[PDB]
């Protein structure tokens, strides 16, 4: 597991080189944006249950075949597993947001997951839809202008959107 | 790699938890301390060469036999002296990596893991590298909390050698 | 009990390590954040009674059947209403414990562990306590990072109920 | 494991009571002394190997029977175990210093240790001497007036001295 | 899936045994009881619709707020009422599966596993489904050991909800 | 684990003797009472959640100190453990009812339990009160004359009462 | 000891379950079969002596060398013949224990566990006891399901010897 | 693991449908044939050792190369393993007979077995011969008209023959 | 396969060690003893046929019923007698393998593993093979330490049969 | 694991045949050469650390890219692993020397090792160079004419050379 | 303690075996080699003092800085020189223990276990003790297999230091 | 685990002293008696099954209450355990004979065994009788003058008798 800082270190060491002025300045900016990052993480985590539930309800409304008899999310066991996966993915996405690097998400969550779903008969394209919805709500919650010092978090929202699309791409 | 952030994540993941305010505080501590850490890392990086050359002589002065005694483990040939300065640079470079990463991760993975077996197999005395680190610590020219950051990772190295 | 400090210790002890700068930074984050945390805990403590009484009515207004429907699980008798205000006070008190301890430890041990079995066995709806927590969150009267601290532990409670 | 803050919480909850103004002020002071505490911990940890070695050398100089043939610290295995115990005790003492509470030391280190030593034939009174020496050096290192903002850490040094004496009392 | 037969097999296989008279007796008990079990399953199946419609109203009468209060968890819209009758039918159908299989297997796998997380995540009160099951139990119109079979699996459902 | 039949066998084998006519007749009667026994077990198990909850509510009403701050059943964790113990005891009591012998209850539930409670600080006398209440409700449910072939189950109810009193005696 | 009842309990306890209708059916099978089991056990018990004496001769006729060949393992001395009839009685007694208990429990614990090591250590041929069991099976004089019960436990013995 | 009854349930639930009159009648007949099924199982199990031994002796008589030096059943270890496999297969076949469904046999015995034999060098075609012989003896024992209420078990014998052929097909 | 050498290797490998003088001594013991071991193995090999034929009759004389009694387990048909001499040859051959390998390895793998199940399944009495081994031991015609080697592996066989 | 003696036995048993005079004489010669074999093993083992170190130093002198930043033997962890592999290979080679058969080396060391190196990114051709150097030094040490009864060990040195080349072939 | 005998026992006990000829051979190797081992142990014991004094100077000649450089780790004070000769005697004594015990056991337990941590903690260079051992090996004055025994345990020491 | 040689070493090291001439001569004699020791071990091990069986038969003949219904050796399970203990004790006695020291017997066999028997209800005095009989037969087998180079093994037989009496003393 790497964060944004260790990633530079690991790249510098492979070269056997000290950090450059460009790298030092690149990492100082990350620090200077740290407050916004923590807000995003605090905001998405404080509404994790709503993001999951509301995304689940929307998915089943658009794809009612997943919950009809014979569907992959039919029976409470499968429904619970499905909601669980959604929590798991959102959990490791917030891990990536805090670290500033996707490695934790790739290694501990998206690695081999596409194969897991194919062996079980779970439609990965439907999982991606579930992920895209958590994303929209997560960004909407994270970038809410209310009750927070005004400022520009657009670069941060683009990064967060990337981790979600990465998970969606990995399962489809 | 061990940093305050990966430690915060690792703590939450070990128990299948979402991050909590308990871990966010820890990361905020990292961000606040980064100002002094970067200052130390920049200064050591800018003055690395003179520190490396000064530290190498500190060793040769403390242990004159390292420049006369015969053997591949010693700095008694041009090759040996090049290996020695190289090693000193490795140590110093690792310190700047710890400062930037906010933790001992870089030194743990790249230098400390396996250190005792390398020093035993190649007849390298830990006492030589402790002297070099003691020199860097005394002559890096840092004050305030920048010095506290630098010395904390340098003393971490000395402990791994002791 | 889980706090930033016990988490720092637990991280070092799990691997038979002395504390490092990696963990000291995390604790410094706790000390820096404590200023806002204490402010929030004091205010909620000072205004706890009105918040408890206001939150109880918020519930009774949202779920009128809790004051008319017959059963020991409801607040339709003087005893039931006393149990309900008591429970609300427990939740609020736990929040001030989390603020003071700097982590979710207090709520984890005293309230969250076993919550689902208590609410199932005694026919208590999680929806009642979410409403109460939503009331406290909207009417505690805190601003700035004091509100961020309070809400973070209140939203932690709502998540455990959802 | 409790720290100084959780300890108050656990005492308040046993009463079912909110914190008092006295308690709030008592915990604010701990925070206001946090910098000094971290220094003490950083200082003792950064010289852990010297404290151990120098205390070990002194103990064996005063009690040479521990290292003569037949002694409890004779043979490299026993000598290594002895030095190990010294590192372990110093490690959990620094844990207590950071937490502001001895619980971690009592529960994870001093609990049942006196019985361990009696079953093995290790003289606990000699362990206490080893502990008292680490203490003197640890305080001397922690309270060094050089290279640090001037101020009064006396209350903190008294606390640290307490954790050491507690370990010494527990083994003897 | 747990039935008297799979339980008999599982008992012998766990210890690498051939079946014994110990297990054959258990299966004979299943075959003897099947006469009453089938009778119950047929009757509930034949009258399922009226039982489903009667049970849904029992709930709406016990908890009038479920048909007025606003929210997706309630039966205050045509969609909600369709979800509710659907769920009741699921419960009743599972009961007939247990009767036919001679055990709780069907309900364990299809309904009970994960029940608490579904009811928490979707804001569904166990009290609603207990009322529906209580209605089915009182109005299925069975006597003798057919009623004993039906009620045993219905009370099994109520216990999982309590 | 023995049932009523294996118990006789184990006593006969210790004598090395075949069963006597008295023993054969004694075991035939058990069989002839089997229907009533199964009813009792089915009835108590089908209302296990009510027996537990209603007994718990009554205990805390009579002994409110168990749930006040500082009480042994205060906090949801301890309350959940307490309810759990009540379910566990009722579970192994129904095991004894079906087997016609208390061995399963003694060996798997009451063995060493009194010591467990003393080490934790749980008042065993209060546990016994909880047990005595489950008993009264269990017998009341098991011996309900409604919806069942009329007959005399008094001997069976006395036996069931014995298993409960045995558990109560074991914890106090 | 393994019986249908202890197997039912063991199945529920292994998973921390209350008994279910799944297990009650199994026990009802035991109670229903007990009528034939008791009948078989009584008859074998009443005629045990003649069966023991008849079976001992069946062996001596099949294996004449057991009454002439010299050695403590054989029935060529008054003591050996007493050991042999004793053993046959043990087998028959165990069968009546299985019938009464409704399972193989008694034979498993008292006779089958360790059987191979006793027969190896003491030079006892399994073929001798199979012949005795074959005699008892053919001459016990039972019909219907009483014979099915008896033979099932006798064939269980022969399998353990084969 | 499914039996004949759970199999219908699992098929009905995939449709989300109650059982039909045809299904109810189909399962009542299984029950009405239960006595014959138990006899078959009791009969084959009570002679398991003879079926195995006699089938083993016949196989080695027809294929003496399996037991000559270099053969796959040469040495007591391999011979014991071979006899073991025969007992195992017969054991799981009787499991299927009692359940009225082959799932236990497929999942716990025949799954991946063909690959096991190919990796070891065991001739699967010879295993099938061993299986076909156990079958003939098992049916001959199960359908013996002596000492049993007269009746027609032909449908049951056809089913039993199916489980054996299934195992033979799976290994060859 | 267990020999003094593989045992020496296995001892060092189990602990990730290079071989030491501790293990070399053990192998030297094997090399020194090999002189007597080979002598025994050669003699038994050269006289194997007469020993096999003599031992088979020893059995038939001790247990006359093995040549008259009817059954596939007995030597009462030309096939049975061929199986019996074959088995005796197997035992003797295994003994020469143990002598050559310097250990029980060959007998452990090829003969002892599974012996009890083969003798039970096929109705073979261990007493028959003990008699054959006793004959070979008394009539192999070896003296000195060659006899000690032979008998040690023959008595190892008898113990596995007892 | 086989040695030179068990190997013949296992080949003879596959034929079901006693040993021949040729085989007996072939194994007597092994014994008569046992002293020389033990010397070789004692000599190589007594200088294991020198063979490893000196071969490692030579490899890195000829292939300095392995230890430059980015190299497979860069960092102390990888360097320690590399030296470890060299000790491991030399250890199992000496095992083969003592047993007179390569089976222990093949089964416990060279089996699947080539795939291990390919997955990690370790150049197997460089490992072979490391092995070829340990060989030259090992033979040079084993065949040193000093301080030993004079005689011809050439056949033994050829065998030892074979085990090394086998390991080199297996990794490349 | 590891000797050829305890290794033979440990091998049999690990598998619940009686000793076999496989292990007796290994012990015979120990008894045969003991003649040379004792000879070596006696000679080193008789000449231990001169070997200790000669080896100490070998070190001081190889590493002159050990008698001038200041520090408690060095032999630059009368106490340091006494510690050094003491250590050399320990090594030599351990070698005679290995010879007598027939294995590395004594050195493994008393000296090798923990060696790296003692040499690191106390700033002792393994190179000093290797030189001393090299001196003892070259000047013990043994020939034949007595020298082979001595050197095997001395080279075992050098390997543990390398 | 110590043998006769390591025992001296461990005693010498506790003194920090080299071996004395008396000790060297004391250990040379052990070696010079090694052949006789190996014979004893080979002889007792080669007849282990007879010693056990014959001692078991004699014990039950003298103490028939152990095998009558209710006896501690009644049922095949208990009888097998009893014979097992006898094999175990004889096994660890032969271990002591080979090592020349009882430590293996004390540590791995007799330690805590007396308490094991008291908790189970096994009469230790009867176990001692079983041990005394194995002894008599073991010595009789080990000291048989037939088929062995003539000589005096009396000192060795006294030692062997000691290990048996030690086991008998430990269980009674
Ligand atoms: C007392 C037990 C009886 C007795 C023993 C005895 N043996 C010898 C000589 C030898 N004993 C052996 C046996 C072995 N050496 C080994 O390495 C092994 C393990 C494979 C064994 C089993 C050997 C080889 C000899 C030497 C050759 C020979 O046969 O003599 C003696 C004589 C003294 C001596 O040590 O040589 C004795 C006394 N003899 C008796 O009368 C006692 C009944």
């Amino acid at each position: 597991m790497l964060d944004a800082f260790a990633k530079v270190v690991a790249q510098a060491d492979a070269r056997g080189e000290f950090l450059t002025n460009a790298q030092f300045d690149a990492l100082s900016n990350l620090v200077k944006e740290g407050n916004k990052r923590l807000d995003a993480v605090n905001r998405i985590t404080s509404n994790a249950s709503t993001i999951v539930a509301n995304a689940a309800r929307a998915l089943f409304a658009e794809q009612p075949q997943l919950i009809q008899p014979g569907g992959n999310a039919y029976t409470n066991r499968r429904m619970a597993a499905c909601l669980r996966d959604m929590e798991i993915i959102l959990r490791y996405v917030t891990y990536a947001i805090l670290a500033g690097d996707s490695s934790v998400l790739d290694d501990r969550c998206l690695n081999g997951l596409r194969e897991t779903y194919q062996a079980l008969g779970t439609p990965g394209s439907s999982v991606a839809v579930a992920i895209q919805k958590m994303k929209d709500a997560a960004i909407a919650i994270a970038n809410d202008p209310n009750g927070i010092t005004p400022g520009d978090c657009s670069a941060l929202m683009s990064e967060i959107a990337g981790y979600f699309d990465r998970a969606a791409a990995a399962v489809a | 790699m061990k940093t305050p952030i990966t430690e915060a994540i690792a703590a939450a993941d070990t128990q299948g938890r979402f991050l909590s305010n308990t871990e966010l505080q820890a990361v905020d501590g990292r961000f606040k301390r980064a100002v002094a850490s970067m200052e130390a890392a920049r200064a050591l990086t800018n003055n690395a060469q003179s520190l490396i050359d000064g530290a190498a002589q500190a060793v040769y002065q403390k242990f004159p036999y390292t420049t006369t005694m015969q053997g591949s483990q010693y700095a008694s040939t041009p090759e040996g002296k090049a290996k020695c300065a190289r090693d000193i640079g490795y140590y110093l470079r690792m310190v700047t990596y710890c400062l930037v990463a906010g933790g001992t991760g870089p030194m743990d993975e790249y230098l400390i893991a396996g250190l005792s077996e390398i020093n035993s197999t190649f007849d390298l005395s830990p006492s030589w590298y402790i002297e070099a680190l003691k020199y860097i610590k005394a002559n890096h020219g840092l004050t305030g909390q920048a010095a506290v950051e630098a010395n904390a990772y340098i003393d971490y190295a000395i402990n791994a050698l002791s």
